[PDB]
RNA sequence: GACGGAAGGGCACCACCAGGAGUGGAGCCUGCGGCUUAAUUUGACUCAACACGGGGAAACUCACCAGGUCCAGACACAAUAAGGAUUGACAGAUUGAGAGCUCUUUCUUGAUUUUGUGGGUGGUGGUGCAUGGCCGUUCUUAGUUGGUGGAGUGAUUUGUCUGCUUAAUUGCGAUAACGAACGAGACCUUAACCUACUAAAUAGUGGUGCUAGCAUUUGCUGGUUAUCCACUUCUUAGAGGGACUAUCGGUUUCAAGCCGAUGGAAGUUUGAGGCAAUAACAGGUCUGUGAUGCCCUUAGACGUUCUGGGCCGCACGCGCGCUACACUGACGGAGCCAGCGAGUCUAACCUUGGCCGAGAGGUCUUGGUAAUCUUGUGAAACUCCGUCGUGCUGGGGAUAGAGCAUUGUAAUUAUUGCUCUUCAACGAGGAAUUCCUAGUAAGCGCAAGUCAUCAGCUUGCGUUGAUUACGUCCCUGCCCUUUGUACACAC
């Protein structure tokens, strides 16, 4: 129990846990009016129609469809 | 470690239904007897309950027989607000 | 459902599982053995203990819990597996109970020599023919030593040692390690009521009945 | 009907007294019956080393478990069939009911 | 008490006038010791390790090795804080992928979560010279211990012994001992002889329900249940019978015992096993444990996701073994004999086939919860007709290259089986060294164990069967007594 050198450099780079940033969920800013939506969901029923899904770039990822969701948005 | 509320409620409600559980030493089985949740979930949750001080364990060929206590049942009874002399956990 | 040979092997195995369960959980109350009864559509387990009221609890709550534990282990129809705990008389004439009392006394902290002498005196006055307590381990020294306290006289070879001799081997966890108690009790051959009535070498002579001579010519006329 | 009681126990004394009381009650009840057919005793052997580790002389031990199986074939009305099956039940001896 | 190249007596094929079978002689399945980058895991060092850790392994086993890499402040103590604590997640940058191990950016089961303590968990980490248990060995030999009396200041002796026998401190006996306890016996199984108490379509006889060969001569071989009679005197059974040296001779302070002959099972406790003496190994086992004590690690840890390598590198030496030097043999054809042994229920075990091949494999269940099924386990040198025929041959598949396959999600560094080849050792095998008293030596074969798949191993059984053994301590060891000792971790 004495042969351990740890030749590789410091590899403890645990991914962050969603650090508390500024006020999240910038839905929209409409005083005395209807709060609209952005990059709306498709005609799939399982979407909540009020849930803010991930839209990174030319693709859509569903929170409910965690494993199997591959569409050309 | 994460403990889902649904499975925790399931395990607690089975403990109140019967009174005791057997937790066979089979981790990653994911199909427990008499409970829908995972065997490792059951075993770790029951150990957490013992460390809290509400149930005792017996090993006896690595089977994890459980047994509740007086304060162990009365704390959860007052937690769920079930009235006295209405539903003993392990009644005769 | 299962073939009979495997079923009886599993019956013996399950006997051993529940026996270990009772020896490990039912120690403080002087558990000393069980008797499993076989009957169509009903199995009965008799738990012979000393503190039987303190096993039963209020209306048999604990024994009902134990039979429910067995019932859920077997997944049998509830009520098929039943448990009944009885006060076995002469708790001194049992290796399991005597070794358990040894364990408890040692953990309480009484000196090992006085403990062994107390148990051997109790066993002797309790009607036992012979007793032997072997305590192995660290006894007031850092090197292992064994002390053997015997009374009466026992045996070691043959079938009589197999049947009469009741043995219990317990590993008491003390502070500096584990001590080992081997309690060997020879019981009375004429106190078995099963199998041999006596020792195979010890013979009992029959009582004769003397008859007076004639001493005179008498004729029974009838 | 041709019912059959077969018993597959391990303790010979309980086995023999079960058979003896069954045949004696049948004889005292004056029925027609077949004798107790007594299959060969099956001995399960397990041969293992005495030592837990590998040190010492290579010494072995054989643990034997003896199994005694007997059976009886009867023809009778249902009520007395059930009576004979359910009376004289003893722990340690396993018995079961078959047909033909 | 131990020891003695001291004496007496008695033993042991873990010892020997004798003989048989092997090793070191050839090759090969296996286990051990030293170099190897990071690994060829670890234990064991005479009998009492070396086919042993039931260790016959390609994952796992497996902790050894190179690698990404996670939680357990379980339980209670001071923290931001629902303008929030947190798992997990896609074609797109090396890891082999829906292994978010770190991303040019987010989605988000929703009080389950991150910094030091007190007490912990896990460890096939060390300590077996802390141990328990167990096992092996002194010694599996006949040997140990009080009580009360004798001896001695005492340690301690007598009891437990001059003599006579097998295995016996087994007994007869003399006696400062008497009376006991434990070991030996006694005991419990195993195989043997039962024409009995009680037996079933599982071992049959005659008529028959149906039919053939030798013929109208009286039987055998065949092939089947409910249609029945007499029995387990062959397989197996349960209060169970005998064998105890029974009887007859020879030998003795004319006492225990020894040596020879009969229906009958044998007159070496019938043969063989099982647990086995208040004594001890600083023998093995902390790698069989949620058995801990003392130290190792305490959130990149020995707990664990996947990829592989490894008792399969050897320069080499040592062991249980298997095949052999062949004409008592190899092969080709006709006979072709044991049971205690094993067997799918939450999804398969050994196999009974219409079709193909010296080979594995499919369609349905004749097999099942089992003396009826596999299986009379029709399994081998064993009985007859030939070929090879003394020339290193047809005994070697050592060794190596071509095709089919059961198993495994990977049999490639033949796992295993079957078709094809080279010829390197082998003229009673050196020093040494091991086992063998009635069916044991040996030869040959079968079943269970380990198993997802194969025995060269082990545990049990079956076929033929042994000259020199009722002897001795010469070698190696014992047991008792006497004796000497400057020994006492004890030659």
């Amino acid at each position: 129990r004495k042969k351990k050198v740890y030749t590789t450099p410091k590899k403890i780079k645990h991914k962050h846990k969603k650090v508390k940033l500024a006020v999240l969920s910038y839905y929209k800013v409409d005083a005395e009016g209807k709060v609209t939506k952005l990059r709306r969901e498709c005609s799939n029923p399982t979407c909540g129609a009020g849930v803010f899904l991930a839209n990174h770039k030319d693709r859509l990822y569903c929170g409910k469809c965690h494993s199997v969701y591959k569409v050309n948005a | 470690m994460l403990m889902p509320k649904e499975d925790r409620n399931k395990i607690h409600q089975y403990l109140f239904q019967e009174g005791v559980v057997v937790a066979k030493k089979d981790f990653n089985q994911a199909k427990h007897e008499e409970i829908d949740t995972k065997n490792l979930y059951v075993i770790k949750a029951l150990q957490s309950l013992t460390s809290k001080g509400y149930v005792k364990t017996q090993f006896s060929w690595q089977y994890y027989y459980y047994t509740l206590t007086e304060e162990g049942v009365e704390y959860l009874r007052e937690y769920l607000n079930l009235p006295e002399h209405i539903v003993p956990g392990t009644y005769i | 459902l299962i073939s009979k040979k495997r079923k009886l092997v599993a019956d013996g195995v399950f006997y051993a599982e529940l026996n270990e369960f009772f020896t490990r959980e039912l120690a403080e109350e002087g558990y000393s053995g069980v008797e499993v009864r076989v009957t169509p559509t009903k199995t009965e387990v008799i738990i012979r203990a000393t503190r039987t009221q303190d096993v039963l609890g209020e209306n048999g709550r604990r024994i009902n819990e134990l039979t429910l534990l067995v019932q859920k282990r077997f997944k049998y129809a509830p009520g098929t597996i039943v448990l009944y705990a009885e006060r076995v008389q002469d708790r001194g004439l049992s290796a399991v109970a005597q070794a358990e009392s040894m364990k408890f006394k040692l953990l309480n902290g009484l000196a090992i020599r006085r403990a062994a002498y107390g148990v051997v005196r109790y066993v002797m006055e309790s009607g036992a023919k012979g007793c032997e307590v072997v305590v192995s381990g660290k006894l007031r020294a850092a090197r292992a030593k064994a002390m053997k306290f015997a009374d009466g006289f026992l045996i070691h070879s043959g079938q009589p040692v197999n049947d009469f001799i009741d043995t219990a081997t317990r590993h008491v966890l003390m502070r500096q390690g584990v001590l080992g108690i081997k309690v060997k009790i020879m019981r009375d051959p004429a106190k078995s009521r099963t199998g041999p009535k006596a020792l195979p070498d010890a013979v009992t002579i029959i009582e004769p009945k003397e008859e007076e001579p004639i001493l005179a010519p008498s004729v029974k006329d009838y | 009907i041709k019912i059959r009681i077969t018993l597959t126990s391990t303790k010979v004394k309980q086995l023999e007294n079960v058979s003896s009381n069954i045949v004696k009650n049948a004889e005292q009840h004056n029925l027609v019956k077949k004798g107790p057919v007594r299959l060969p005793t099956k001995v399960l052997k397990i041969s293992t080393r005495k030592t837990p580790n590998g040190e010492g002389s290579k010494t072995w031990e054989t643990y034997e478990m003896r199994i005694h199986k007997r059976y009886i074939d009867l023809e009778a009305p249902v009520q007395i069939v059930k009576r004979i099956t359910q009376i004289t039940i003893e722990p340690g001896v396993d018995v079961e009911v078959v047909v033909a």
